[PDB]
């Protein structure tokens, strides 16, 4: 359906996929996100620790970034790879990619704030026709600053408060389903003409609200020559008759517009976002959760904790904690001298006389209605709020990074897989990615013949067919006795150890298991992990085609409290990086279904448009090695091309095309052919490391300074260094996976369990003398034989109590048990 | 809406608790048995006020278990057909609005609705609103609307709303 | 609604919102000073604490027995109590049960008696 419509419109596939489509920027526009991202994504510190894996210059780099994409259409990785130099060294692709939801963040804020405009003129254009306020230039301009979605909603709220009656005037000029009753007193208030006094306090909520800022009394407080309660006998009327109720009134009145002056906010804001402590009580259920076996416990005893100490990931934690009774958390400026006591000074009077005094009177606990029942309440949330994403987006940063070394793996070389399980399963891959073989072997131990028949059937598959690497799946401990398997038959070319979570998934999904729905199940789990060793992305794109499957991974214990959607993306994205990092070719992906989904990552491309490009490449049924054959053949536009095209690697055996150098920069690459001095010599210069020595790279800079294309000495740079391996991929090479984490894949360990005080499950292996203890997940080691004798420990049933040393290669279950 | 009737229960109990403290007892397991109870008869029971009178416990034969009839008045709420009530909304969707009324959750059609309310889309409050922004319905509101029909589930009563009446909006 | 649609709910006392919020709060000033209660009971309990259009239980009893006096059905007394029109036509404007029943001159003025006692 819509993807033909996709298909019909020329355009990069996610800038189509976006909610809202790009617009053209004029260059103060264009200027006007650049300050705007840069403030709010990277000069902005975040109240939360950070940390990850810069400069007023940025400014003007993501400025330069931003109108050679928005107005010219160019995506996240075609700058990221050959337009970098807009921007080299201050950003990476990943902060590339960070501005661009930041450009979405700028295009809703420019629509809702000419949105607004629409009201306020309307108004503007309503009031004048008509102490009621009136709409300023200055209201407009407040509407004209707003540099945040915060700062967008406290003007509405503000203007929805002298206006709200409005709305059925609002109605009759739409008219021009009626609107009914409020809730706040102020509407009846508001009626009963209690204004007219609210005017008559010490000032001006925003002539109060500019003291704020100041830190003094800068307009002072207008002393109306009467006593307070001697308005109220003026109108004490039908509403409220009493003195003290039209005076409370007046309280309730005046605090609302304190509480909704714009500048009231961000200075409320402002003080909360580092002056703020943390208070944190266990509900009466919470007596009973709150303990050390659940993760509540450090915050069981935390009193004022800074909004500066919390944790990366912490707040979250926080978080998950009100959600059922477990913890119940309170946030003051104040600590458990409080912060009102500078507020009820900066508005004032210091006159002693008892007319001043009941009007400071009248003053002090009104503006304190306002900052309790307003201020500690709705910046309250919204400071939550803000710390609520900041922890989320740590774990999404984090999660970013588990899938970028995923990713980072580098992959012509033959592999088997061991599938341990007492089913163990063995099968190999080709060189050119078919399954080769495959072959039942159940293996398990006394007597020992069972297992003995099957160890020669390992050294005839050496000599079967001759491979470089076998695999084996990390289980609990059942690879480390395969890890010893495989190595006394190497040993007449190596043996890796990988885990296989992403194979068990390989094994979970219905359609990676419905090609070889006949082969079995469990043995499907090294045809992964023999291809992902031999690639690991097109190992990814395999198992991981739907959109779900990366939710069916685990990155992290949290990772189903952040938002999926814009969770996705960010681990989707990440694919994207990598995918046209090396490049992909439409031969392998016509040939193998197991390298069919690596199409949908093409900068430009898609799921949408790379799947009819496939299908009309088969009825062509002559795959694109030529990237001019895109041009001509696939008749697919200039937008979609010159982003792409230099993204798509081709292999060489069927010379340029067979390089990450764009065909709009073929042009440059023929004056380096001549330096070795129209395919002889093409080949020369990209045979020899003896051309690139005398390579006149910064002679072509010289007549791109005539032309105006200049500044692409590392671009020019980058071409020599594509030609020095051909497409070579820079992802670090395979490693054989230390011992930290191999007890991180065999017995799953947790680093939280590595806590010592810990209650650890520990059956007793029995005397060898200390008697050894085994864990669920397998770890075995003798408790030192210090301290174990009945009661220091009991001879033949499990243990459990406080942990004294681990051992990440010995398996150490050590436990006083007293 | 809210109600209070008199109604009926039938407690078992088991011969554990034939002691000094049977009618405590008793008392304990209506509360535990019915103060929650979603029945399609009379709706939602919210609370137990007060017993009437503790029946006559008939021995079950050959079970053990004595049946008592417990005669109680309780707090009932229940969602009539065509009524309006306050909603307080907790989920935006295109397909409508997940509202909740107290003890239930309730839906809203997008068609049911004036043709005023449209989706804001990439915005960090998702609501419904008014393209002049007259009203906007961000999370926790409240929301006058007209229920239109009741469906019983036996588990968790929902009910469809609508907003085709004078003042159905935010308050 | 107007009319009834089940065949029961006759013969049944009508609650306000702030009546049932009164005596649940009770049952936890009960409870927790003697077990958790339930999540539907804390639901309708937030709920009606939200909506409680009267805090104090003598205006609970001054409203109760003045719409007893305006004589009209025992549902239609907890119906608008707890719903606060502010336009005594909004009471037409709504519940199809109530225009022709009543004149216009009484509805404004019960309407700002429930406001002020709010």
């Amino acid at each position: 359906d819509q993807d033909n419509e996709i298909r019909a419109t020329d355009l990069p596939e996610r800038f189509q996929l976006r909610s809202i489509p790009v617009k053209g920027a004029e260059d103060d526009e264009l200027e006007e996100e650049a300050d705007w991202i840069y403030r709010n994504a990277f000069a902005t510190p975040t109240i939360s620790l950070q940390e990850s894996c810069k400069g007023p210059s940025t400014i003007q780099k993501i400025k330069e970034a931003l109108g050679f994409m928005r107005n010219q259409h160019f995506e996240v990785p075609f700058i990221a790879f050959y337009r970098k130099e807009y921007v080299e060294p201050e950003l990476h692709i990943n902060d590339l990619w960070r501005v661009w939801q930041w450009d979405e963040k700028w295009t809703q804020l420019r629509i809702r704030k000419e949105n607004l405009t629409r009201l306020f003129e309307k108004m503007q254009a309503y009031q004048y026709e008509q102490g009621i306020r009136a709409l300023d230039t200055t209201d407009m301009e407040r509407l004209k600053d707003v540099q945040s979605m915060d700062e967008l909603k406290d003007v509405y709220n503000h203007f929805l408060l002298y206006y709200g009656r409005d709305i059925p005037k609002m109605q009759n000029a739409a008219k021009a389903l009626k609107q009914a009753s409020r809730r706040d007193m102020y509407t009846i208030c508001q009626s009963a003409g209690l204004d007219g006094l609210a005017k008559k306090f010490g000032l001006t909520p925003e002539q109060f609200g500019e003291n704020l800022r100041d830190s003094y009394q800068r307009h002072e407080t207008e002393q109306f020559p009467a006593e307070p309660l001697e308005l109220a006998k003026d109108y004490v009327c039908s509403q409220f008759p009493t003195p003290e109720a039209v005076l409370e009134g007046a309280r309730y009145m005046v605090a609302l517009q304190i509480a909704r002056e714009p500048l009231v906010r961000q200075v409320l804001r402002q003080t909360f976002q580092e002056r703020a402590k943390l208070n944190i009580t266990p509900t009466k259920k919470g007596r009973k959760d709150v303990d050390e076996a659940h993760y509540a416990y450090s915050f069981k005893y935390l009193k004022n904790k800074p909004v500066k100490e919390l944790r990366d990931d912490q707040f979250l934690k926080i978080c998950l904690a009100e959600d059922e009774g477990l913890l119940t958390t309170d946030i003051s400026i104040d600590l458990k001298q409080t912060y009102f006591e500078e507020i009820k000074q900066f508005y004032y009077r210091d006159e002693f006389s008892h007319q001043v005094q009941e009007w400071n009177r009248q003053r002090t606990m009104a503006i304190e209605r306002a900052l309790q029942q307003f201020l500690y309440v709705q910046m309250a949330k919204e400071l939550k709020n803000k710390l609520l994403a900041e922890a989320k987006e740590y774990v999404i940063k984090a999660c970013s990074r588990k899938l970028y070394n995923w990713l980072r793996v580098a992959p012509g070389i033959r592999v088997l897989g061991i599938a341990f399980s007492h089913p163990v399963f063995c099968a190999l891959v080709n060189g050119e990615g078919e399954v080769t073989d495959f072959l039942r072997l159940p293996h398990f131990t006394e007597e020992r013949e069972k297992k003995a028949q099957d160890i020669e059937t390992l050294k005839k598959f050496l000599l079967n067919k001759k491979p470089h690497v076998v695999t084996v799946a990390g289980e609990n401990r059942d690879a480390q006795m395969l890890i010893e398997d495989v190595k006394r038959i190497v040993h007449e070319i190596g043996v890796e150890l990988v885990d296989n979570e992403l194979a068990i998934l390989y094994m979970n999904s219905k359609k990676s298991e419905a090609e070889f729905r006949d082969y079995p199940p469990v043995l499907r789990q090294a045809v992964s992990l023999a291809r992902r060793i031999q690639d690991p992305l097109i190992e990814f794109a395999q198992v991981c085609s739907s959109d779900e499957d990366i939710l069916c991974l685990k990155f992290h214990p949290l990772q189903e409290h952040v938002v999926k959607e814009e969770l996705l993306n960010a681990l989707y994205c990440e694919f994207i990086n990598r995918v046209n990092e090396v490049g992909v070719d439409v031969n392998r992906a016509i040939a193998h279904p197991y390298s069919q989904a690596l199409i949908q990552y093409v900068c430009g491309l898609g799921p949408r448009k790379g799947t009819h490009l496939l299908k009309i490449l088969k009825q062509n049924n002559t795959r694109l090695e030529s990237r001019t054959q895109l041009v001509t053949m696939c008749h697919m536009g200039p937008k979609v091309f010159m982003n792409c095209a230099g993204f798509l690697k081709i292999d060489t055996a069927s010379v340029l095309d067979g390089s990450r150098v764009h065909p709009e920069t073929y042009e440059w690459a023929r004056k380096m052919a001549v330096d070795a001095l129209p395919a002889g010599a093409l080949e020369e210069i990209l045979e020899n490391p003896e051309r690139l020595k005398d390579l006149d790279l910064d002679a072509f800079a010289e007549e791109l300074e005539r032309q105006g294309y200049g500044d692409k000495h590392i671009t020019l740079y980058d071409i020599r260094a594509e030609l020095s391996c051909r497409y070579k991929d820079l992802r670090t090479a395979y490693r054989s996976p230390n011992t930290e984490e191999i007890f991180n894949m065999l017995t799953k360990e947790t680093p939280e369990t590595f806590y010592i005080g810990k209650l650890i499950i520990c059956n007793v292996t029995g005397i060898a003398i200390g008697v050894k203890t085994r864990l669920d997940n397998g770890v075995t080691g003798f408790i030192p034989t210090k301290f174990l004798p009945e009661e220091r420990v009991k001879v033949g049933m499990t243990v459990h109590c406080r942990i004294m040393k681990i051992d990440i290669e010995k398996f150490s279950a050590d436990l006083t048990c007293r | 809406m809210f109600y209070h009737i008199s109604l009926e229960h039938e407690i078992l109990l088991h011969p554990r608790y034939f002691g000094p403290n049977l009618l405590n007892t008793v008392k304990q397991k209506l509360f535990t048995e019915v103060e929650g109870t979603c029945t399609g008869k009379y709706g939602f029971v919210i609370a137990v006020t007060t017993i009437d009178n503790i029946g006559a416990g008939v021995i079950q034969p050959g079970r053990g278990f004595v049946l008592y009839p417990v005669k109680y008045k309780a707090i009932v709420f229940r969602p009539f057909k065509g009524e309006v009530v306050d909603a307080v909304v907790t989920q935006v969707n295109k397909v409508g609005l997940f509202t909740e009324i107290g003890p239930m959750s309730c839906f809203i059609s997008r068609h049911s609705i004036p043709s005023e309310m449209e989706f804001d889309p990439n915005s960090n409050p998702p609501c419904y609103k008014t393209m002049d922004e007259d009203i906007v319905i961000q999370q926790d509101d409240e929301i006058r609307l007209k229920i239109v029909g009741t469906r019983v589930d036996k588990n968790d009563i929902f009910a469809i709303g609508s907003l085709m009446d004078d003042y159905l909006g935010l308050v | 609604s107007q009319l009834i649609f089940p065949k029961e709910f006759e013969t049944a006392e009508t609650l306000l919102n702030s009546e049932v919020h009164m005596l649940l709060e009770h049952r936890k000033q009960q409870n927790e000073s003697a077990q958790e209660l339930s999540e539907v009971f804390m639901k309708t309990l937030n709920y009606t604490a939200r909506f409680s259009r009267f805090k104090n239980r003598e205006t609970i009893a001054s409203v109760r027995s003045l719409l007893l006096q305006k004589k009209l059905h025992k549902f239609e007394l907890a119906c608008l109590a707890n719903l606060c029109p502010e336009t005594a036509e909004e009471s037409k404007a709504l519940i199809p049960s109530l225009e022709g029943r009543f004149e216009d001159e009484e509805l404004q003025q019960i309407l700002d008696d429930i406001q002020t006692k709010r």
